């Protein structure tokens, strides 16, 4: 991560999400800031299932309901 | 301090499966109904009865042994 954010203000980084990025490869991507994000792909840190049982019900059904590009470019993250 | 917490950790690595490795290896009357299914020549009665005690001992057991778990992941961490 430090390493990129220097990277980055020295020379050109981009980053294209395909599947799902998690931890530190989400972190990296945004890092790079140039972000590309592939339909159905998904950005996420922790499960639905943790956050479902923590809550007490099944809030999220799809991780995509949670970093999907309907999420990430509705936010301006992707 | 950890990569995962151990909420999130048992969640993953420490399931049913890992259950029934526990009492098997540490509850006593898993063992002793294991001991007597391990026995060649039963009747289908204490065949059959073997089996269903062997679930009702487990589902009985259930709360425990998750704590337990969750406890040896933390301990990495």
């Amino acid at each position: 991560a430090g390493e990129s954010s220097l990277a980055y203000n020295e020379i050109i980084t981009i980053s294209l999400v395909t599947c799902r990025a998690i931890g530190i490869g989400a972190y990296l991507v945004r890092l790079g800031q140039r972000t590309i994000q592939v339909e159905n792909s998904h950005l996420i840190l922790t499960g639905a299932g943790a956050l479902n049982k923590v809550l007490g019900r099944e809030v999220y059904t799809s991780n995509n309901q949670l970093g999907g590009i309907q999420i990430m470019h509705n936010n301006g993250v992707t | 301090g950890s990569v995962l917490e151990p909420e999130g950790t048992v969640e993953i690595k420490f399931r049913r499966k890992d259950l029934v490795k526990t009492m098997r290896r540490v509850d006593p009357v898993y063992i002793h109904l294991a001991e007597r299914l391990g026995t060649p020549e039963l009747s289908t009665a204490e065949r059959k009865e073997l089996e269903n005690k062997l679930k009702e001992r487990e589902e009985f057991l259930i709360p425990i042994y998750h704590q337990v778990a969750v406890q040896f992941a933390d301990l990495h961490d």
